[PDB]
């Protein structure tokens, strides 16, 4: 379906288009918005507005000047426009922060020694390390595989 | 029973949140075993920084192999252990005869996990995700026969390496090496079994830092801290094993039935 | 003839919501009533919120909880997008509490349970509806809560905190009014806490016309407990309205709490983070680059304290990425944080980090 919206005031506002044999269909008023919703076959369609005695196009919307000086609006209705996620897709075309306390909370320090508490999603993939206690560096991080977690401890010399 | 393992993925046995220790092959082999102890872990994958891949698994067996290969006396330090790297020793251990990294995937079935432990003569298997390369968790016999017991809703009918009380550690370590056995039952004055010295007991040397004296008796070693009969049912043998969380059960020794053996029958 | 969408004739504007107008929809033949969010494609790109709506729809389109407003269908047109959603006759909880007084302990609890079930459902789906207030809590004919304005909501990604200081300042958490970083669920708990107070008192715990003294009182966590209030609910409010997010009640702590547990229906439910330095924060950022380039690793400077760096692997021949953030800890200290980026990955991440650390300050 297509949305034909006239913006601005008017006692009576009508949409005349190619799609309706240039008949005068009336638009429903909100405040300063006059709308008619109607589905029309994807392709080319010309329209115009009969707003209180005067025939105008929508200046903001695409026009088409005819061989006879006729200026009507135009609408190229796409397949892209009808499918939501394809439409949103085509539509899309200091000082340091303070360290959140959530990051200072470790699952290692806080049964089985190879079993740890489930972690806060927020402190996943962050690097944690132990002080270099003579030439050996200890690095650690918690990550998630499927619905399970693994805290990898690397013992690497320097 | 056999079909059960052919279905469920390795991942199902992976714990909710677990720990995993990985040592770079370039780490000093003493610090390596010492770290296992401190991290409460019996085995650790080995990453080769140059090769950019997991090349192996450091285990307690590696400690037993180093100790026995280079124990001079209680008088002189095991210079070798005190200053070899993991890479230097894995070179020595596997000279012309080399063993690659054996592992399983999370997606792969539990049958592919039990058969690999047997087919490769190993007790610990690392579950590795191929989409990542990341080692996730080291799956074990005890872990598999735990879940195989959380689902179940004669011994002689179904169907040896020993050490004395006096026997020193060195000698026992030697037996573990030339036999390829996990635990060693202890015999007293007569053929009556009083205790059992396992590969696990060997890490208490690393823990207490007492490895530079293997001249001490197996009993003296065991001072820092279970059996079955043949007329008992195989299911009762399974029930008793896990209820005590052990690896094998043997008043005189006749045979020892292990977790790796029950898994060979149920496959 | 009246304006239709679906076969719903568009009626009166229910409200003006987050991004667009919400109007009634009465079905042509059945009489069924829906609420319709009208989003102008051109307005939603003027505010660069297109991404936000793409996601909002994505989440809302699958959620099916009884105390959250259902997103029946999204009708796209060349000019505008229509969000057809369930309509509730009772309207704002705000106006309910306005017209009627405060709710009795029994009734208050019923609704707080329903509201929290919903808040809980969101968080369980990685969605944190910032903007939780009796103005966004709607009522149906049978007096059920219905969480309604997800325009301000956001996703919860592994490893990240949110920043957007969003929602009414009365219901906004201290860390939100302070514009600090947050995990997300804790700002919803603090909002649910003020909702609970409103249900039980008919007033706001934190409320002042002098904006600066309102903002102080929020960070002072101080609010008044009237004589009628039950000490067991007082304990609960005290736990939810904690200024320390680490000291703040969790959806579990709430579930576990005795006042909550009551009559509740069934259907409802030493390590160091990175390397810390003391130089001027711009010297530290200079220090990082005269170390990253020194390692020949491609990057992209996002913020003046955020960098998205990649390393070229010589062996596996596969690029590995990590992001670096610099925070502040003391009045006198700063801290460089290393976060892994998803495409062995993990080991290569530690390696990527370590090299950088040996040539860097504490
Ligand atoms: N002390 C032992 N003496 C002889 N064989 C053993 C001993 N311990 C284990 N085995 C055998 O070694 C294999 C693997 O068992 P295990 O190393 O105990 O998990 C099985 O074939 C066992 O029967
Ligand atoms: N502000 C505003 C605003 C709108 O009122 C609309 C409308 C609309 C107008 C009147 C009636 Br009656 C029903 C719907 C459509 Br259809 S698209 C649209 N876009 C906007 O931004
Ligand atoms: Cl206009
Ligand atoms: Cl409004
Ligand atoms: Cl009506
Ligand atoms: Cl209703
Ligand atoms: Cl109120």
């Amino acid at each position: 379906p297509t949305v034909f919206r006239w913006t601005g005031g008017g006692k009576e506002v009508y949409l005349s288009g190619s799609f309706n044999n240039w008949s005068k269909l009336p638009l429903t008023r909100d405040q300063n918005n006059f709308v008619a919703i109607l589905d029309l076959p994807e392709g080319e369609h010309q329209y115009k507005f009969f707003v209180d005695g005067q025939w105008t196009h929508d200046p903001s919307e695409p026009i088409v000047t005819s061989q006879l000086g006729t200026v009507n609006n135009i609408i190229q209705v796409k397949k892209t426009d009808f499918e939501v996620f394809d439409a949103l897709m085509v539509d899309s075309q200091k000082a340091p922060p303070i360290l959140p306390p959530h990051l200072l909370q470790v699952i290692l320090n806080k049964c089985d020694p190879a079993l740890l508490p489930e972690p806060n999603h927020v402190m996943l993939n962050h690097l944690y390390a132990l002080s270099i206690k003579d030439g050996v560096m200890v690095l650690s991080a918690t990550h998630r595989y499927k619905k399970k977690y693994v805290t990898t401890l690397l013992y690497k010399p320097i | 029973y056999t079909t059960f393992m052919k279905s469920h993925r390795c991942y199902d046995l992976i714990p909710t949140s677990s720990k995993l220790v990985v040592f770079d092959t370039s780490l000093q082999v003493k610090k390596a075993f010492f770290a296992l102890v401190t991290n409460g872990v019996r085995a650790a994958p080995l990453w080769d920084s140059k090769k950019q891949s997991f090349v192996g698994m450091l285990t307690i067996t590696d400690f037993i192999n180093i100790l026995h290969r280079y124990y001079k006396s209680a008088l002189v330090q095991i210079y070798e252990l005190e200053e070899h790297k993991i890479e230097t020793w894995r070179e020595v251990y596997l000279q012309d005869s080399f063993k690659p990294l054996v592992c399983i995937s999370p997606n792969a079935s539990l049958f592919d996990a039990v058969s690999s432990l047997i087919r490769n003569k190993i007790h610990r298997l690392p579950v590795i995700d191929p989409e990542s390369g990341n080692t996730l968790y080291i799956l074990t016999h005890k872990r598999i026969l735990k879940f195989l017991k959380l689902f179940i809703t004669s011994l002689e009918e179904l169907q040896i390496a020993m050490v004395r009380t006096t026997t020193p550690v060195y000698v026992a370590l030697g037996i573990f090496v030339q036999h390829r056995v996990s635990a060693l039952p202890v015999v007293d004055e007569k053929g009556r079994v009083v205790d059992i010295y396992s590969k696990f007991d060997v890490i208490n040397l690393a823990a207490e830092k007492t490895y530079n004296n293997l001249d001490v008796s197996v009993t003296k070693a065991l001072q820092h801290r279970l059996k079955c009969y043949l007329h008992e049912t195989l299911e009762a043998i399974i029930n008793r094993l896990v209820e005590a969380e052990v690896h094998r059960l043997v008043d005189v020794v006749k045979g020892i039935v292990s977790l790796s053996d029950i898994l060979q029958a149920l496959v | 003839g009246r304006v239709k969408i679906g076969h719903y004739i568009l009626g009166d504007t229910l409200g003006v919501g987050t991004f667009g107008k919400v109007k009634v929809g009465k079905h042509e033949l059945t009489g069924h009533k829906v609420a319709v969010k009208i989003l102008n494609r051109q307005k939603i790109r003027s505010l660069d919120v297109v991404g936000k709506i793409r996601r909002e729809i994505q989440n809302l389109k699958l959620f099916r909880h009884p105390h959250i407003i259902k997103l029946y269908q999204v009708i796209s047109t060349p000019s505008d997008i229509f969000m057809v959603m369930e309509y509730v006759s009772g309207g704002e909880l705000f106006d309910y509490i306005c017209k009627n007084g405060r709710l009795d302990e029994k009734e208050s609890r019923r609704l707080f349970q329903q509201i929290l079930s919903g808040v809980d459902y969101c968080h369980r789906h990685m969605v944190v509806h910032r903007d939780l207030k009796p103005e966004n809590v709607l009522l149906d004919a049978h007096m059920n809560a219905k969480i309604a304005d997800f325009g301000l909501s956001n996703m919860m990604s592994d490893g990240e905190f949110l920043r957007t200081s969003c929602g009414s300042p009365n219901y906004a958490a201290p860390e939100v009014i302070s514009g600090r970083l947050y995990a997300g669920p804790e700002v919803d708990i603090w909002s649910s806490g003020v909702i609970l107070y409103a249900l039980l008192c008919g007033t706001l715990p934190f409320d002042d016309d002098h904006v600066p003294t309102l903002f102080k009182k929020i960070c002072d966590g101080i609010f008044y407990t009237p004589q009628y209030l039950n000490p067991s609910v007082i304990s609960l409010l005290k736990h939810m309205l904690q200024v320390d997010p680490m000291k703040r009640a969790t959806i579990k702590d709430i579930r576990e709490h005795e006042w909550f547990k009551q009559d509740l229906p069934k259907y409802l439910f030493k390590w160091h983070l990175g390397i810390r330095s003391q130089s001027r924060p711009n010297d530290i950022m200079a220090e990082v680059c005269r170390a990253i380039k020194q390692l020949d690793y491609e990057w992209k400077v996002v913020n003046p304290y955020y960098l998205r760096v990649r390393r070229k692997n010589p062996v596996t021949s596969t690029f590995s990425k990590m992001s670096l953030q610099l925070y502040q800890v003391d009045s006198r200290t700063y801290l460089l944080d290393f976060r892994s980026i998803d495409d062995s990955h993990t080991i290569e991440f530690f390696e990527m980090c370590a090299n950088l650390i040996k040539i860097l300050a504490q």
